[PDB]
């Protein structure tokens, strides 16, 4: 029921 | 919302500096990627994500999240997944990511 996003791309 | 608007409109924010936008017009340019994304063949996606981590000097660990997004809004359905990144996201990620689709989207083999 709750959508979660994926982790944003780490830019190192 | 035509593919001749869709363009236009993806040829002109790919070309801005976005940094300093309104939310209002940054939250658009997030639907105008969700769009886009879904003038892509599903057998493109990989290549999408791809072409992405070469642009933004991402290493391969990156390529899970970056491919799950694509993925994620090529099957959105009402909006659903598009509106958590907006809510979940950082504002500079949904900048990075934005600019990036909006360079490649158009240079790349949609089916």
């Amino acid at each position: 029921t709750p959508t979660v996003a994926p982790p944003a791309p780490v830019y190192r | 919302i035509t593919l001749l608007t869709l363009i236009k409109t993806a040829e002109h924010w790919a070309r801005q500096d976005i940094r300093t936008i309104e939310d209002s017009k940054l939250r658009a340019l997030l639907t105008l990627c969700a769009v886009m994304t879904r003038k892509f063949s599903k057998s493109q996606l990989s290549l999408l994500c791809e072409t992405h981590l070469r642009r933004e000097g991402l290493g391969q660990d990156q390529a899970e999240p970056v491919l799950e997004v694509y993925q994620r809004l090529h099957s959105d359905k009402g909006g659903s997944f598009e509106a958590a990144l907006w809510q979940q996201w950082d504002r500079q990620s949904l900048i990075m990511f934005i600019t990036a689709f909006l360079n490649i989207a158009l240079q790349l083999p949609c089916e």
